[PDB]
């Protein structure tokens, strides 16, 4: 995604930065910044909120306390960190689901994921890595 | 002889810590979690206040790390959670606290390795 | 209950008061002060000083660490009495020599990570 | 994968903004000039002419941070790359696309049906504990 | 007990016993503990109230005597809701022995000084409030000692960082000595030398 | 002036919820019958009022409690809501 | 084995060398860079490698309380040759 | 932007700022205030000097360990001009000399010397070069002083296109020569001064360091009131309260302090000008054993 790009903004690392994730299971949790993001990086919200106040759009929060506030506005959820209970609305989707009739094609369900040398390089940090290199290397053939 | 105020406790103004290192930091109240490397658990008993970590560089002569902030290898140790917030909310500084996390109880038993139907049995041993 | 034990004053109004004395002693000694450290500042300054240093613990509501507080300034006072500090003790207050911090969101933006 | 591809933190990273030259050729320069240059593109459009998409690394902070900006701007075209049918319920019902019996609850379960998904490589600790609980609850798995 | 383990004195022990009950007897509203270690040390943990007559009684009854005031330091904490603790050590030379007294304050609430009952506590108090921030009541002069002029905090708290938060460095353009933020070439390194495997089942906690 | 989407924070075991829920299991799924297109987001607090916020046009954001509504009372507030009257 | 940077630098033993465009450089005009011309690697690469007729060999780096701590290596397998931890001493069972 | 320079820090004394600077002329009364700004930030200086290394001491203790590295030079030979700005990425000049010399003419001080130094740094790489010159320096100026400021100028600005040509008016300060020679005296009515503090200059040096903007443009720093000679020099004899250089300084004084107002000043680098007033009893505290003079403006 970055040869194709007009204007580049360096952003931070899931380790370089106290930032919220939510699970498969919908439990919020919060990272911690074990180092700073290396050069001129800077922090994604930051990076966000500092180019809206150029623009003049000025955005309400400016500390991590207040995105949070606001992330607790747009949805409460986020806010717990622990908290993985939910309500039950089955019934309302599965009921909102029946009206549109799409067929299923006669294609097999065939996943990305076939083989061991298709888990180790998925994103953008496993495709950086050395030792991933080496570890499809060591499948795909062995010594 | 007794005032008998009725007011929280803040000793802000008395410790000398500057503005910046106080209104800014955001410590952390936690049981730090067993090393999983080693089978020892006498590392988690005690509860742990430690503050949020901050810029390091490396130094432009003899390549050494410098910081900038002080409280960096500041650590604190707490007997119970209450104790520690507590002290946090006295010292003025805000504060994440995380429940303590035990393992849970599991049931162990020998018999189960050699089942005569479960797929518990051992392929080998 | 919330009983405790007093240091020097029971209430509010007597740490007011102790808090008034101090004040007053320190705008008296302020010029006696810049003369006799032959400081570069002037009388105006320093006593603008001495008010923003007490203004700063304006909104301590604990007669208790209103009165620690008067301790540690007379102390204070006591030591600039007696030409026991110098003149750099007296002139760390005015932070000459240190950059000015920006306080926008921008500024902080570009110099650094820190918040 | 999580614990070897630490060392893609280390290599190819983002350090200071970049902006296209009078060549085209990416150059470095400073956090001022490519948020102006940002900041006067978002100016000049306003409406479906703006869009975002977000990736597979970025934290709820940096989104709603987006999707204010995005909003302040009059706009809606707010995407990620992994598609979620939005026919019915779609994305109201939280209940609709979680893993409603949590990895915790699937110790529980005495049958599972897994639909078009290869869970080893997916999400190996969810694979994991079906495992496990397949080992000692004599759970019943059909693919 | 082979020659590799320090000999154990049992008759100290029972007189420090002993002469630890007579002395709780004697001032039961003050008192509130008494130890004995195991290498026969006598403690007292006594109300903070009581510092001023529990002392003098150590100092002039017969059967105590302790004339000389070895050491008087504080010992910092912060898991206590009473941060502070004040050790008083006495060495008495009639019998030739030594007693420790121990009390309890918190940052606001203040100590009565012994200056009066021995005056060496006279620095040694000065000491405490430079080092821990403990004020001492009806004190000759209390102020630092130790500590440089206008210092800002207390450095032997624990919550004090180990560097401070100012640094001195000599300025050219206005010809003197400044004090700026700490800034270091190199962070002090922290180690976590503390390992799990207890070493010391005598002095097991209860799991709560 | 344009309904962009909704949101409705009710709390699951909170009494002051009550009736706001039994909107949704009697009658959310009609009104996603109306409003093929509008995003009623659905999401749960914890010892908080009962809100709904509505987004217009530009990013303007209002918040009405919900407390102790009825079922006719929150779909009341909640037609006037999309109708546009105030 | 010490090399030369294509600047003009030598090379350390663990490879450090200022690009051409570092300004640290500036740091050893009308000076020098000490550099260690004598290369461990190299040193350790040129001794023999010695012959015993024991599946188990025990080495101490020599000189006994001089050395390193006594190790024992393997030598079953006739591929390579079993490498001491400490002193980097090779060793090897009598093929053929 | 070779990561080396990118800033890091909290711009303390061990922090990094990303300027490495070379400063010619570093051992004279500017050139210490400038040293010392650039230290106070963690910038890395470079030091060329031709002196005893003994008369170089004082600038030691203003940086960081490894942060200020010494060197021989001479203006003669571009040689040593070229191995001391070979990696610096900043070269300010500061060499003047205020009087003949059998060695060295003010023809060689201020034209031949700055063109060379602005010509190798060009050669070198060197993104930006500061060049001082008087505010009154003119081509038609009766003293060779100001005219081969004005031919250095020039020529600076002939080599260097994007060099930063800044114009100090009579800077006065603790070791300046503008209150230390009239204070040492122990004629005016129509020549008016207006001096300039030099921690003001210095950090308007520092600030063009700084702004990006300030790469072709000529700055003029000038106090902030004008002063006839007559009731300065009383001020002065006041604040010392004492009772009231061969040939091309009593003519340089003699002459007026020309009037710029095309020509941007410190108010353009964010600094207020600091009055004669607050720091004349600082600098002459020292020439003892209030009535502050009238401006004209
Ligand atoms: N009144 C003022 O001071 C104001 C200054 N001027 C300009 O500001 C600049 C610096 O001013 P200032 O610091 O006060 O002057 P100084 O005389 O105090 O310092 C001159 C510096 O330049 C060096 N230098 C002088 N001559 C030579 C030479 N022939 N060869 C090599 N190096 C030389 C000196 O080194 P060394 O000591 O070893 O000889 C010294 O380091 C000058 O260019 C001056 O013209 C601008 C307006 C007036
Ligand atoms: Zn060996």
């Amino acid at each position: 995604g970055a040869p194709m790009a007009d204007v580049i903004l360096p952003g931070a690392a899931y380790t370089e930065k106290s930032a919220t994730y939510v699970n498969t299971e919908g439990r919020a949790q919060q990272t911690k910044v074990a180092v700073t993001p290396p050069g001129l990086a800077r922090e994604d919200w930051k990076i966000i909120r500092a180019l809206s106040e150029i623009a003049g759009m000025t955005l309400p929060y400016d500390t991590l306390d207040q995105v949070r506030s606001r992330l607790e506005e747009v949805s409460p959820n986020l806010v717990r960190y622990d908290d993985v209970e939910g309500a039950n609305y089955f019934q309302q989707a599965n009921e909102l689901s029946k009206l549109v009739n799409q067929q299923l094609l006669a294609d097999p369900l065939v996943p990305p994921q076939l083989t061991i040398k298709d888990f180790y390089m998925t994103d953008s940090i496993s495709r950086a890595s050395q030792t991933m290199a080496k570890c499809v290397k060591a499948v795909t053939e062995g010594i | 002889q007794l005032i008998a105020v009725d007011e929280k406790l803040d000793i802000t103004t008395l410790t000398g810590v500057p503005e910046e290192h106080i209104k800014t930091r955001k410590v952390r109240i936690f049981v730090p979690a067993r090393n999983n490397m080693q089978s020892g658990v006498n590392n988690t008993k005690k509860w742990k206040m430690e503050f949020d970590t901050r810029e390091r560089w490396e130094n432009p002569l003899m390549g050494w790390s410098s910081t900038a902030d002080p409280l960096s290898n500041l650590v604190l140790t707490f007997s119970t959670k209450e104790d520690a917030v507590a002290f946090a909310e006295k010292n003025g500084w805000s504060f994440d606290v995380e429940e303590r996390k035990v393992p849970k109880p599991k049931s162990k038993s020998y018999g189960a390795n050699f089942s005569w139907n479960k797929r518990t049995r051992v392929s080998t041993k | 209950g919330t009983s405790v034990k007093p240091i020097f004053s029971r209430d509010m109004n007597e740490a007011k008061r102790r808090v008034r004395e101090l004040y007053r002693a320190w705008y008296r000694e302020v010029p006696n002060t810049v003369h006799l450290f032959q400081l570069d500042i002037s009388v105006k300054q320093g006593r603008d000083k001495v008010r923003e240093m007490f203004m700063k613990n304006a909104h301590v509501t604990d007669p208790r660490v209103v009165d620690l507080l008067v301790i540690k300034g007379k102390m204070e006072l006591e030591e600039t009495i007696n030409v026991w500090k110098q003149r750099t003790h007296i002139m760390r207050f005015f932070h000459e020599t240190e950059a000015p911090r920006p306080t926008d969101f921008l500024s902080k933006f570009y110099v650094g990570h820190d918040p | 994968k999580t614990r070897f591809a630490y060392d893609g933190l280390k290599r190819q990273r983002l350090t200071q903004p970049m902006i296209r030259n009078e060549k085209g050729l990416l150059t470095y320069t400073t956090w001022e000039d490519a948020l102006s240059r940002v900041a006067g593109m978002l100016q000049s459009f306003q409406g479906n002419d703006v869009a975002a998409i977000a990736g597979g690394l970025v934290d709820a902070e940096a989104l709603v941070a987006l999707k204010d900006l995005l909003n302040r701007v009059d706009s809606d075209s707010l995407c990620t790359e992994e598609v979620f049918p939005t026919a019915g319920a779609g994305t109201d019902l939280r209940s609709n696309y979680l893993l409603n019996t949590t990895i915790a609850g699937v110790e529980e379960a005495d049958v599972i049906l897994l639909v078009g998904t290869n869970p080893r490589f997916e999400a190996p600790l969810f694979n994991a504990r079906i495992r496990k609980s397949w080992l000692h609850n004599d759970l019943k798995v059909a693919l | 007990t082979r020659p590799t383990i320090r000999p154990r004195n049992d008759v100290v022990h029972k007189q420090l016993s002993a002469f630890g009950q007579y002395v709780a007897e004697i001032l039961p509203k003050y008192v509130q503990q008494v130890q004995v270690s195991c290498f026969n040390e006598l403690e007292i943990f006594i109300h903070p109230d009581g510092v001023i007559p529990v002392l003098t009684f150590l100092r002039d009854h017969t059967n105590a005597q302790f004339k000389s005031l070895a050491d008087l330091t504080a010992v910092d904490v912060p898991t206590r809701q009473n941060r502070f603790e004040i050790v008083y050590n006495l060495l008495s030379l009639r019998f030739n022995s030594r007693i420790r007294v121990k009390t309890y304050t918190d940052e606001l609430t203040p100590i009565e000084s012994s200056v009066t009952v021995y005056k060496a506590a006279n620095w040694y108090e000065r000491e405490i409030w430079d080092m821990f921030g403990v004020f001492f009541a009806n004190h000759p002069d209390l102020r630092r000692i130790l500590t440089d002029y206008g210092f800002e905090g207390h450095p032997f708290r624990k919550d004090f960082p180990l560097s401070g938060y100012v640094e001195l460095r000599y300025d050219d353009e206005v010809k003197r000595v400044v004090a700026e933020p700490v800034e270091l070439a190199q962070e002090f390194r922290k180690f976590d030398l503390n390992s799990p495997w207890e070493a010391f089942p005598a002095y097991r906690q209860p799991p709560e | 002036l344009g309904l962009r989407e909704i949101r409705i924070h009710l709390c699951q075991r909170s009494p002051g919820s009550q009736g706001v829920r039994d909107f949704i299991e009697k009658r959310y799924v009609e009104l996603k019958k109306a409003n093929p297109d509008l995003p009623i987001l659905i999401r749960e607090c914890s010892d908080v009022q009962p809100k709904l916020w509505a987004r217009y046009a530009f990013g303007q954001e209002k918040n009405v409690s919900l407390n102790n509504f009825s079922a006719d009372q929150v779909t009341r507030t909640l037609e006037n809501v999309l109708s546009g009257k105030a | 084995g010490v090399r030369t940077s294509p600047t003009g630098e030598k090379v350390t033993h663990t490879g450090q060398a200022y690009d051409d465009g570092d300004y640290r450089r500036v740091r050893f005009s009308d000076r020098q860079k000490e550099v260690n011309e004598n290369f461990a690697i190299d040193l350790i690469a040129e001794q023999p490698v010695s012959e015993v007729g024991s599946r188990v060999i025990s080495c101490d780096g020599g000189g006994g309380a001089l050395g390193h701590p006594r190790v024992y290596i393997n030598l079953d397998k006739e591929t390579k040759t079993g490498t001491c931890g400490y002193c980097g001493l090779q060793f090897r069972q009598p093929h053929h | 932007l070779h990561h080396a320079l990118i800033p890091h820090g909290k711009g303390g004394r061990s922090s990094v700022s990303g300027i490495v600077a070379t400063v010619f002329g570093a051992t004279g009364f500017l050139g210490r205030y400038v040293v010392n700004h650039l230290g106070r930030m963690g910038s890395q200086v470079i030091v060329p000097y031709r002196c005893e290394p003994y008369d170089t001491m004082h600038l030691r203790p203003m940086g960081d360990l490894g942060q200020i590295i010494f060197m021989e030079w001479n203006g003669k030979d571009k040689d040593s001009i070229r191995k001391v700005v070979e990696h610096s990425n900043v070269v300010i000049n500061l060499v003047g000399r205020e009087w003949e010399t059998k060695n060295f003419d003010f023809e060689d001080v201020f034209v031949k010397i700055p063109h060379a130094i602005a010509q190798v740094s060009k050669e070198a790489g060197v993104e930006k070069l500061i060049h001082i010159s008087h505010l009154n320096a003119d081509i038609k100026s009766p003293s060779r002083y100001l005219r081969s400021k004005a031919v250095g100028e020039k020529e600076v600005r002939a080599a260097f296109p994007e060099a930063t040509i800044i114009k100090p008016s009579d800077i006065f300060g603790r070791e300046d020569r503008f209150l230390n020679y009239f204070a040492s005296m122990r004629l005016g009515k129509e020549t008016v001064k207006q001096p300039v503090y030099i921690v003001d200059v210095s950090k308007g040096i520092i600030n063009a360091i700084k702004d990006p903007d300030a790469k072709g443009k000529t700055f003029a720093f000038v106090g902030p009131n004008r002063y006839l000679l007559f009731d300065l020099v009383q001020y002065i004899f006041a604040v010392a309260y004492r009772p009231f250089t061969t040939r091309d300084k009593v003519e340089r004084v003699h002459m007026s302090d020309m009037t710029l107002p095309h020509l941007p000043g410190l108010e353009d680098l964010g600094i207020q000008a600091t009055p004669l007033e607050l720091k004349a009893i600082e600098v002459l505290r020292r020439h003892r054993t209030v009535k502050p003079a009238k401006t004209v403006n």
